């Protein structure tokens, strides 16, 4: 893809500027698909996870909207991709042929998600535009307001990598872990805190978001009952 | 009839945003609540029955599809048949719109019967 | 004959914090306890029954809501019948009302009849 | 009256890439539009009807198989019998192909009857 | 008669370790055996049949959340009833328990019927 | 009559590497190919159909139970009746072996009847 997509609450005006840090030096996949690694884990991981479908973003802006105790606004950045951005599938067939198992609840959930992790932070000129969603509570209504332009785009053009994310670490065998979801089966590691948020010091004070384990609910839809 | 017959009206790109289980007299039912989206596109809600309809055969398969796609939040193509439940506290309170069909979308065109 | 009327009671923001199945006489049924948003008032159990009560055709679909809610932790409107379920220790053991209806709550409104 | 008869056609590495759910006459019905996981050739369409044709038997194991290898998108092999509808509606919207047989595919080779 | 009657037997803080299937006679049967968490006691095995003792109506959903709870690997609360299977080669294989019911344990406190 | 008899045979520390589902003669069937872990070789396909053999009870248990299995791709212990199926196209095409019992095996001890 050309473009992804990232749900941040703090401002343009701070976003531009700063943009998206690496949390932590965990660089596994296996703890990075599952979120154990993100913020409903260690809170290390070195990927920034961003969807390029419109509509993910939207599932998490829902999410974090309805949920009756989370004060804040949130913005929708688009971020043009780099040669620093990876698919996961073509990293988890990689993974899975070099002595790894990616057992179908990992499969099943990048699918639901169309991940695409940055290595490195995400700099300030990757990101185009800022879009104010505004959440209309009467009504209960996401829609796109005041969609603010960043002057720092390079327009580059160029495009994701295609191949494998590199010196990823060798998978860990019968891990037997929970993946960690939140809302209508967005994964981890899309979650506010699922980045750095700590500016100047300071950390914006929103809502923890309560991770459910993905796997009986990729069970459930998968088994229909 | 069928799902796409000309007399069955469909969304495509909605949302599965609220669901909603019980039962009316003696039948199941489900409804799903879609995202109000943008513009003038009020949310669409669409009911199925379980045991009272004409859309009785595809009753489970819309259930088990649904719940799918409100648990996955993915985009989909609803068809429903307007003016198909009667009642009218199940009017005013829920939709009388009929869910006859779920189709996933793919961006660009969605899969299913138009027309 | 609805999860609609009158003497439905129904309770919104809740989650379901638990969840029982058994067997009570040649009866399959399943509990879910909600205990979210206690203050002074006490968790509320729902017990619905596979072939007790007049909500047998409703079991099934909302035994699958109740594990679909259960597995999320969302937050949803859970419609009662009180004073069911009869057996004095099944009171004393779980509860006295049905599970007759289940529904997304979105912060602002709550999917399903209400009043 | 197998799915591995001279008359079953299978392609393999099929993903699938869209479902759809409906209602036809009075039979359920489940599409799966899979598109080759190499960019090139027509997308293949394959229907199953709950209560129509000799496949009604393994409709049920059917629909939740694709559903299996909707939700995981694993490449599979899909064994349609085409030209099995007659409703030149259905034909003309989604398919005549019948979803008769789904198998795992792998990388090296991919498992069900062949030939 | 009831999950939670004298006659039963339960266990609280109970992890489904291994799960097991088969046939007895013309009965699907499943078994599971579950180890303290702790690392205590001796890991007790609970088995039902489809067709089989008084415990059928709940063989269904019982099988279900018995799935649900390994999948999840959840501390949960098994009811057992002693001495319900005859057959000596199943005794010696498996237990003479029969699954009765189960209930979720959330960290103090445990759903269902006790004493 | 039963997954632990002697004519039962059993293979330990299986993966169920394939998944297979079609329909013969009116009969809806299911086959898995599992594979010995670390890639021994011999890989064991074991076939089970709706409506016929002495195995109809159990077929569901052994879907949704062989589906999880492939889901996860745990270690798991196949129980086979060898020479059940009697097409010489059915038994060239898959196996004559039919799946009669699942079980799950923790790398210790995998858990069922044993011989």
């Amino acid at each position: 893809i050309d473009f992804v997509y990232r749900v941040d609450p703090n401002p343009p005006d701070v976003i531009f500027r700063d943009g998206f840090s690496l949390l932590g030096y965990n660089r596994d996949l296996q703890q990075l698909i599952s979120g154990r690694s993100c913020a409903g884990g260690s809170s290390d991981s070195r990927y920034i996870v961003t969807t390029s479908d419109i509509n993910k973003t939207y599932a998490i802006a829902r999410a974090y909207y309805s949920h009756s105790k989370f004060k804040g606004n949130l913005y929708r950045y688009k971020i043009r991709a780099d040669n620093n951005f990876y698919s996961l599938t073509p990293s988890v067939n990689y993974l899975e042929s070099q002595g790894g198992h990616f057992n179908a609840y990992e499969k099943s959930m990048i699918r639901l998600q169309s991940e695409y992790v940055s290595t490195l932070s995400i700099l300030p000129e990757n990101i185009q535009k800022a879009v104010a969603l505004v959440y209309d509570s009467s009504t209960g209504q996401i829609k796109d307001g005041t969609s603010t332009i960043n002057t720092d785009y390079v327009s580059i053009s160029s495009v994701s990598n295609p191949g494998v994310i590199p010196f990823l670490p060798e998978p860990q065998a019968n891990t037997q872990q929970r993946i960690d979801a939140f809302g209508s089966l967005i994964s981890s590691c899309f979650s506010i805190y699922s980045v750095c948020q700590t500016h100047r010091g300071q950390k914006t004070e929103v809502y923890k978001m309560p991770f459910y384990d993905a796997r009986p609910v990729i069970q459930f839809i998968i088994s229909g009952n | 009839e069928w799902t796409g017959d000309s007399s069955i009206n469909y969304y495509s790109d909605e949302v599965i945003s609220d669901f909603h289980v019980g039962q009316f007299n003696r039948s199941a039912y489900f409804c799903i609540k879609t995202v109000k989206k943008s513009g003038e596109g009020t949310p669409i809600i669409a009911c199925a029955l379980s045991h009272d309809s004409k859309w009785i055969p595809s009753f489970n398969i819309m259930l088990e599809q649904a719940r799918n796609f409100y648990i996955t939040g993915h985009s989909i193509r609803v068809y429903v048949q307007p003016n198909v439940w009667s009642n009218k506290s199940f009017i005013e309170a829920l939709s009388s719109n009929a869910l006859v069909g779920l189709s996933s979308c793919s961006t660009s065109e969605c899969f299913g019967p138009v027309k």
